[PDB]
């Protein structure tokens, strides 16, 4: 019953966190 | 052929989950059409007592299975008669129901039930338990019939 | 550079050429147009209602395209002159074709029909018969029209800058001739015209296959970065090997290819066997010769021991028979075609075939060996006229002292007798008189007069059947009456179940009989590389000499009575322990000759296609005035009828041969005494006939040449034997005498095994069309993509192309190009449901069903052109999904949220991201029994109606049973009308279910309470950490694309049995055995009954709940113990939804096994048994994607941090997928289960 | 002994180029020939066979009798051997048949 | 070399903290 | 008393609860033997008493008893199935005229 | 050639209850046309007592059950004659029967009885059984015929 | 930084389910970014002792 | 006796039931050595004892 | 208690037919 | 033009040449 939204333009922030983790 | 009530095994043979054994595995099974025909041979040997004796089958798979072989020994002493007047078991069959009971009584024991063996080294030749019950009487002796219904 | 950006431009360009005036946008889900033809316009003219403009609107939209209805453009299909842009070539193959044509001079009984010329205004007695044959023989039914296939190669040849010869001979067919046929795009089964030749669709189907076979090679040759192939010393061009082949078949391609496939298959078997240093792939497995648990080592070379053995006279005689078989196919085509040239590249290889080496480690020898196996599949689905011929038992060999016929017949009596005893030990017995009627449902009747009636009459008889095959000619199938097959059901039942197991030990000195014979199933369970590993390791061994003989026309020498009597002698003597009990009044020895009697299989009349002679017309009417009869038996539509053969043979031969003839009643068609393919003992008996022959093989070798050729294994399958032996001398004279005594044993049994078919080689194995060569895997692919077996109806288009991509996983696994296998599906994703709509619509409004107007009653149906990138949008979002970077990875909705977060997929999946939630939905369509039913059913059917009805209207799940019997009654009217009648109902449903479709935002990654999917792994994170060995694993199957070679390199072939088959599917194994349970109900059916009630009060209330399913009573035991087991053992109560890891390349890899977790998985211990499967099935796709990208091999680890808010969201979401809130008051399951009680204390 | 037992046997002359009671010291007097006789003894006499597991109920009733308890022995019984570990089992039984 | 893949609940945290 | 002393407590309380069921099975066989299988084709009292002492001593001068062969698991099913004679034989009243 | 009466093995009790023989597999076999010419040699060697003598015919092409050799070591010891007057069988054929009896008496598929071997290594040099029957008397002794008939 | 074998705790520390403690919570439970930098501060203090 | 002194009851009630399977393994190795691998290439007794 | 009574009705009228 | 990656197609000859 969980759901994400189809409108997420966080593709810079989700690229930043795994680049910060790297 | 009437089965017993299923609340007889369910309150005392599988009363606790998280522990299995030789009885708890066998009780969840119902026999095939070629095993009803063997129960139909037990109840022919018991009706003609001395006239029709019976014997165990050769085949492997069951003779290596330690859950069928251990529950058949305990049952087979309550059901048949190797007594002093007639007999339903053969000379050979009552020997295999003695190695079977010998395995069941000591396949698992902790340091609470001490076992004191006897001199001969035969099946069922020990004294088990704290009260030291002498298990020699359940070895089949056809002259007196000391282990069975007679 | 990506397949999604470059390949989608091509499939758009195909639509830009096919419907030429179409503006197409890629970011739209699917564009809609419509078009119509006046075949239906003329029909309602005849009913009285004339139309306004007959062909004025057709003039309006041919080339100006200036009219459009409701804003929707109206575009025409392209003509045939423009599909190759009006190009022309020299095409020496085409002028060979046109001189190889002949009118009105063919033999009317013939196997594969030759080139007939079509002359208009010709007769209606020959030409209607030729049009009758080509309507049945030459049909290209399937899923795609053949017209757009010819446009697809025209667009594909331009991008690769390479012209195929199949288009060159087609581009000359468009400028001189207008239109070959008129295939209706709605049904694809109607070809109602042939313009110059009757064999025009065979001309195209062998050309639309010819073009792909050299696009497959030329793409693959750059993937191996080599210029051309390499026979053992010299350079060889592969396209010239096919152009030398395509010219030779082109006179008569179904006949030429059937006789030229034998030296092409024989050449690849005996290639690298005679060279002195031999390179093998060293394998290691069990001590038995049939053990499948194999372990592979690196490549090595070894000196050949059999170097001087190929100087023998066995191979020198066998080679000139194959060089003859080249030449007889040549001489048949040197005269019928004008060509004086043939096969110049292949003929230089066959002269020195043995001594030239073959190394598998170089790719330039594995592509060439695979290519010659895949040559023969251009003329697919050979559909052939067969004639009705009788037994002619004067040629049947009588038992003799000088012959082995009686010794064969007494050997096979002791084998049916032995199979009955060894089935008694596996609890397979005869059926009882009690369950005689219940056991009759295994097939889809019994009367004492209907069982005593015969069939050797003209009035009542048996009727044959026929079904097709991929490359071979059409083999027959026998249809036996169901009255006399039930006596074969009762006595062959403990033989069908006994040889159904897969495991077995094949030793000759072993006493048992079940391991040495084996009958497989319909589909190959598992892979093909995985379960044929016993064939690989014996071509890698220096001391195994395998013998595999072949029986040509096996039934003509099975026709003899020696296997008929000797089988029935062993049936009677083994029913002697069952001699007291009577089957419905009479004994068992009386009923075995009711299924094997005289009027059952010994002498029965069979009716097939009739005999027919080509005669004159003037002498026909002078005799047909007395015998004009019909009504007894029917005559084909071209043929003129007479009464008897005896009036038909007196006028038989004519120099003119004008009119045909056919005897209806006085024919006495066919009487057969041969083991039928339709009986319950088809594959059981004839494989035992190979056992009785093969045991006589080892005796005469041991008694004439003793000490040589010890036998180590015996594998008997359908029409094949396979002896794994070893030879004890490398002698030229002694081996020539041992190989002579093998043929003298078969010939003295009655059969005629050819010396060119018999295989006696050390380093090559073929077994059931799996070629193993020198320790590696040389694959063939006879499966095809254009034609089909029967006409295919697309009823579940969500599930059809999901099933079609399975047969494209196998193609690239045999060496087809991976990206060419992507372009085929991207072409085949737009042209499926284009003509499945009834009436036209107006956009952004309601969907018009009824019209009642003269304008829109001309524009009948619509066109729906989906986007070519609908292949990659995942399932559950109204479109089927396959991953672009790898075909074996199932694109799912949790994979879509992962594949966009990887930097190496931002270029490939850039145009994928804009078409998600844009696509339209899927065409997803969805008396006797009082005796043949279990007493669970008879008591429930003979109930008082006041008690029987409450299981029907108010309550009860009841997925199988009487309504499924009505569904079984709906399955037997399914084939013509019930498929068509509900097709009128789903279309009225689909227009409402498309107009109410809103492309919905906020995709969700989750499931219901009582189930879980692979998307469960998105509760946790995943950290790629650790480091593993970069050791490249060794594997036998070479010849793969780099998208598949690198998955097998980083992850080896599997070595154990997979564990991911959960215990929900362990009870499917119980329901797989019973065929009254296999085809009807399964784990998803049986868990919904557990969903209706769990935690009852007694186990006696438990065994009985599946008798309420009214199928069986014995397998309620396995549902008694396992529910008691899950009451004892922990379980996550939910099911597992998946569609992954099922294709036969994934089963070969070492993924989804217990040894895959221990290196590639690290999970928290607070996870149940069906939750760790949902992690592992997620983990399999991640590592296969990690290898098919070039990412470094790491250890995938799911992590749970110490963030106390994120620990709360997991305990909130693990809870609702375990125990449902509202549905606890529906099931009344107890919450005091041990597993659901841990959830308070798991993560806290 | 089917050669010495025909009806012609009373007046035949049997020749025999090789005597059977081999003096086995002449095979073992070859210097440092202790590995060459081991490989020649394996290839001439060693039987080929099958490996047989016991009943799955012989460890179910006694080794995993308590669920909700795991140990060293209870882990390994639910594990299948790879195809390269069967080859190490095949080296266990080769060392058992040649003791020293 | 592609980095870790986040959960849904790690993606909800970025979607809320870009609007506040 | 043995199954209690051998620590098999949960398996001894199954035979104590089955004791009413075990008595009525053997109380039904003692009607089938004593007043249903009672004909001239029953064994005399002096041949019956010598059936056991001729099986121990091995003196085959009498008749041999018929030996049937049962399986192992049907020992367990025969404990849990009690024979209840619903339909008596349709030759019991025609018996003393056939025997005469 | 008269076959014996088939009711010797099987005694049918009710409908489905039938006594079965120990050699159930061997009685339900047929002789092939090669083996039928070997039965006509045995009765040709019984009618002419001293003049025709039997042997073994080792054949590598034919593969039999191992149990048919051990059963046919019993049948040879009570059908032939190697007594003090004539012989029906060779000194070698009567040697492979004593080995075939030595193997049949020691392969015990029921519960094992005890056995005490002798000092030599000859076949049948033990004392099988509970009461220790001396099996030394069944080795062939051509001067007295201690095993066979006579 | 080398983690130990994950079977070395599964046979002694979580060797029976349905019983938790302080140690049975902390197993599994991978460190965060700032909690792994603290592990580097443990070992820099162990190498320079005083 | 050692494996029940240390308290390993369920692990020593497994070797007792595996005892007839154990002794018929070693009663088949005793036949392969004594009457199959008996050639002149077997080791002599004075070379065996050293 | 509807579905509890559904089984008890059929399991009684199963006995009187067998 | 090839649709396969050149990083994959260079790892293959690093082990296709190790066979030779």
């Amino acid at each position: 019953l969980l759901s994400v939204f189809a409108l997420q333009e966080i593709m810079q922030k989700v690229r930043q966190v795994q680049a910060d983790y790297m | 052929y009437i089965a017993p009530n299923p609340r007889i095994s369910s309150i005392t043979l599988t009363q606790r989950i998280t522990t299995t054994g030789p009885f708890a595995i066998l009780t969840g099974s119902t026999p095939t059409a070629q095993q009803l025909n063997d129960v139909r041979k037990i109840y022919l040997a018991l009706m003609f007592p001395g006239q029709i004796i019976l014997d165990l089958k050769i085949d492997p798979g069951e003779r290596m299975d330690p859950a069928v072989r251990m529950v058949a020994g305990v049952v087979g002493h309550l059901l048949f008669t190797a007594g002093g007047r007639f007999t339903n078991l053969t000379q050979n069959m009552a020997r295999q129901l003695d190695i079977a009971l010998n395995d069941y009584l000591l396949y698992m024991y902790n340091t609470r039930v001490q076992v004191n063996y006897g001199p001969t080294g035969e099946p069922l030749d020990f004294q088990i338990g704290r009260n030291q019950y002498d298990c020699n009487v359940f070895r089949a002796d056809f002259a007196t019939g000391t282990g069975y219904n007679g | 550079v990506a397949i999604t950006v470059q390949g989608a431009q091509l499939i758009k360009r195909v639509v830009e050429r096919f419907y030429p005036g179409i503006a197409f946008n890629i970011n739209e889900g699917a564009c809609y147009i419509y078009k119509f033809s006046d075949h239906i316009r003329r029909i309602r003219m005849k009913h009285g209602t004339k139309y306004r403009r007959q062909a004025e609107e057709i003039i309006r939209n041919i080339s100006l395209r200036k009219e459009r209805l409701y804003g929707i453009p109206v575009l025409d299909e392209v003509e045939w002159k423009y599909v190759f842009d009006g190009q022309t070539f020299q095409s020496y193959a085409f002028e060979v074709y046109v001189n190889s044509i002949l009118p009105w001079s063919e033999l009317d009984p013939e196997e594969e029909f030759l080139r007939n010329y079509r002359v208009s205004r010709e007769m209606t007695e020959v030409e209607k018969f030729i049009e009758f044959r080509a309507k049945n023989e030459m049909q290209i039914y399937g899923d795609i029209p053949i017209k757009v296939w010819c446009c697809f190669i025209n667009e594909l040849s331009a991008e690769l800058k390479h012209v195929p010869l199949g288009m060159q001979v087609m581009a000359d067919f468009v400028n001189r001739f207008d239109s070959p046929f008129h295939q209706g795009n709605r049904d694809l089964s109607n070809l109602e015209d042939f313009q110059v030749a009757y064999t025009t669709p065979l001309l195209f189907e062998m050309c639309c296959m010819e073009s792909i076979l050299e696009f497959n090679i030329k793409m693959r040759m750059r993937e191996e970065e080599i210029s051309a192939l390499e026979f053992g010393d010299m350079k060889v061009d592969p396209v010239g090997l096919l152009r030398e082949f395509f010219i030779l078949c082109l006179p008569h391609p179904k006949k030429i290819n059937n006789v030229l496939r034998a030296p092409y298959s024989w050449f690849v078997k005996m290639w690298g066997v005679g060279a002195d240093p031999i390179v093998v792939l060293q394998s290691t497995a069990g001590d038995d010769r049939n053990s499948k648990d194999v372990f592979y080592d690196k490549f090595r070379t070894e000196p050949n021991r059999y170097k001087a053995l190929f100087r023998s006279s066995f191979y020198n005689e066998s080679r000139r028979m194959n060089e003859e078989k080249i030449l007889e196919a040549v001489k048949y085509s040197q005269k019928l075609g004008s060509h004086d040239r043939r096969l110049p590249l292949f003929e230089k290889m066959l002269k020195t075939v043995y001594t030239t080496p073959f190394y598998p480690h170089k790719s330039s020898n594995m592509i060439l060996a695979s290519f010659l196996l895949s040559i023969q599949t251009i003329t697919g689905y050979g559909r052939a006229w067969v004639k009705n011929v009788s037994t002619e038992f004067d040629k049947q060999l009588k038992p003799n002292p000088s012959n082995l016929v009686q010794d064969v017949s007494d050997l096979t009596r002791e084998f049916f007798k032995q199979a009955y005893v060894e089935a008694k030990e596996r609890r397979e017995e005869i059926v009882k008189p009690e369950d005689l009627y219940t056991s009759m449902l295994r097939l889809a009747v019994f009367t004492d007069e209907e069982l005593h009636k015969k069939y050797n009459s003209v009035e009542l008889y048996q009727t044959k059947g026929s079904r097709d095959v991929p490359i071979k000619a059409t083999r027959t199938i026998y249809s036996i009456n169901l009255s006399v097959l039930v006596p074969q059901l009762i006595v062959t039942l403990p033989l069908n179940e006994y040889f159904s197991r897969v495991g077995g030990i094949t030793s000759p000195d072993y006493k048992k009989i079940g391991g040495k014979v084996i009958v497989g199933d319909l589909e190959a369970t598992g892979s093909r590389v995985m379960d044929a590993a016993d064939c690989f390791r014996n071509s890698a061994d220096r001391d195994i000499f395998t013998i595999a003989i072949d029986y040509s026309e096996y039934d003509t020498h099975l026709t003899r009575h020696n296997f008929r009597t000797g089988m029935l002698q062993g049936i009677r003597e083994a029913m002697a322990p069952y001699r007291d009990l009577r089957y419905e009044g009479y004994t068992l020895e009386q009923i075995i000759d009711f299924g094997y009697g005289e009027g059952r299989v010994a002498n029965t009349l069979w009716n097939g296609k009739r005999r027919l002679f080509k005669t004159t017309f003037d002498a026909y009417i002078r005799l047909d005035e007395s015998e004009r009869d019909k009504g007894s038996f029917k005559v084909p539509k071209g043929v003129l009828p007479v009464s008897s053969v005896d009036v038909a043979n007196r006028i038989a031969v004519d120099k003119g041969f004008d009119t045909l003839i056919a005897a209806t009643d006085g024919s006495d068609l066919a009487l057969i005494d041969t083991h039928l393919s339709g009986e319950n003992s088809t594959l059981i008996a004839n494989s035992m006939h190979n056992m009785a022959i093969g045991t006589l093989m080892q005796r005469e070798v041991g008694r004439e040449q003793p000490g040589v050729l010890t036998f180590l294994s015996e594998q008997y399958v359908g029409d094949d034997t396979l002896f794994y032996t070893k030879l004890h001398t490398t002698d030229t004279k002694v081996f020539d005498k041992v190989a002579a005594s093998i043929f003298d044993t078969v010939a003295k049994c009655g059969h005629e095994a050819s010396p060119s078919k018999t295989m006696m080689t050390p380093y090559s194995v073929e077994k059931t069309q799996t070629h193993a060569k020198q320790g590696c895997y040389v694959p063939q692919d006879r499966m095809m993509i254009i034609s089909s077996e029967r006409r295919k109806d697309i009823e579940d288009v969500q599930g059809y192309v999901r099933s079609q991509v399975q047969t494209m996983i196998t193609k690239v696994s045999r060496g087809f190009c991976h990206d060419l296998a992507q372009l085929i599906l991207m072409l085949k994703t737009t042209f499926i449901g284009a003509w499945k709509m009834k009436r036209t619509i107006k956009e952004d409004a309601m969907y018009r069903d009824r019209k009642f107007d003269s304008n829109d009653e001309d524009g009948f149906t619509l066109i729906q052109i989906r986007n070519p990138l609908a292949l990659y949008v995942p399932i559950g979002w109204n479109g089927y999904g396959a991953h672009p970077a790898a075909l074996n990875i199932v694109m799912t909705e949790e994979m879509y949220v992962d594949s966009i977060m990887i930097s190496k997929l931002d270029e490939i999946m850039a145009p994928i991201r804009r078409i998600v939630h844009d696509i339209p939905p899927c065409w997803n369509e969805t008396s006797f029994f009082s005796k043949m039913a279990r007493p669970a059913v008879q008591a429930a059917l003979s109930d008082p109606q006041i008690i029987n009805l409450v299981e029907e209207l108010p309550l009860g799940e009841f997925s199988p049973g009487r309504i499924s019997r009505t569904m079984m009654h709906s399955a037997l009217l399914k084939e013509s009308s019930a498929r068509t009648l509900l097709s009128s109902g789903y279309e009225l449903e689909y227009q409402k279910a498309l107009n109410s479709w809103i492309t919905q935002v906020s995709m969700r990654l989750g499931e219901e309470s009582g189930v879980i999917s692979t998307s469960y792994a998105k509760l946790f994170d995943v950290y790629f950490e650790g480091e593993l060995d970069g050791a490249p694993h060794m594997f036998p199957d070479q010849n793969l694309s780099p998208q598949f070679y690198i998955q097998k390199m980083m992850i080896g072939p599997r070595v154990s049995s997979r564990v991911r088959n959960s215990y929900v599917d362990r009870i499917d194994v119980i329901l797989r055995k019973d065929v009254v349970m296999r085809g009807f109900i399964t784990a998803n059916t049986i868990l919904n009954v557990i969903e209706k009630l769990g935690t009852n009060h007694s186990v006696g209330d438990l065994v009985t709940v599946f008798t309420l399913m009214n199928i069986e009573t014995r397998v309620a035991e396995e549902l008694a113990e396992y529910m008691t087991s899950e009451k004892i053992r922990f379980d996550a109560l939910k099911l597992l939804k998946k569609g992954i890891a099922g294709d036969e390349f994934t089963m070969s890899l070492n993924v989804a096994t217990q040894d895959f977790i221990d290196t590639y998985l690290a999970y928290p211990y607070q996870l149940t048994k069906t939750e760790v499967d949902a992690i592992s099935l997620y983990c399999t796709q991640m590592i296969m994607l990690r290898a098919a990208l070039g990412l470094p091999k790491k250890k995938m680890k799911i992590v749970v941090t110490d963030d106390a808010k994120k620990r709360y969201k997991i305990r909130l979401q693990r809870f609702r997928t375990h125990v449902p809130k509202i549905k606890v008051l529906k099931k009344l399951i107890d919450p005091n289960r041990m597993t659901v009680r841990n959830l308070e204390n798991q993560f806290v | 002994q089917e050669v010495l037992t025909d009806f012609r046997r009373q007046d035949t002359i049997w020749v025999l180029a090789l005597q059977l009671p081999v003096n086995p010291q002449v095979v073992w007097d070859v210097p440092r020939s202790s590995i060459a006789n081991l490989i020649m003894n394996i290839a001439t006499c060693l039987p080929t066979g099958e490996y047989i597991a016991p009943n799955p109920r012989i460890s179910s009733i006694t080794l995993t009798q308590r669920i909700t308890t795991t140990g060293p022995f209870a882990i390994l019984t639910g594990s299948t051997p790879t195809a390269q570990q069967l080859n190490d089992v095949r080296k266990i039984y080769l060392a058992l048949m040649f003791p020293g | 070399d592609s980095g870790p893949l986040l959960s849904v609940f790690a993606l909800q945290e970025i979607m809320q903290k870009v609007r506040q | 008393r043995m199954l209690v002393a051998a620590g098999k407590d949960s398996e001894a309380a199954y035979f104590r609860s089955m004791l009413p069921f075990h008595m009525v099975r053997f109380a039904r066989i003692n009607q089938i033997i004593n007043e249903d299988l009672h004909s001239v084709f029953s064994l005399p009292d002096d041949m019956f008493n010598a059936l056991l002492p001729d099986l121990i001593a091995g003196a085959h001068q009498n008749a041999d008893p018929v030996v049937l062969d049962v399986s192992w698991i049907s020992l367990w099913f025969a404990f849990n199935r009690s024979f209840e004679p619903t339909h008596r034989n349709e030759m019991l009243e025609v018996a003393p005229l056939i025997e005469s």
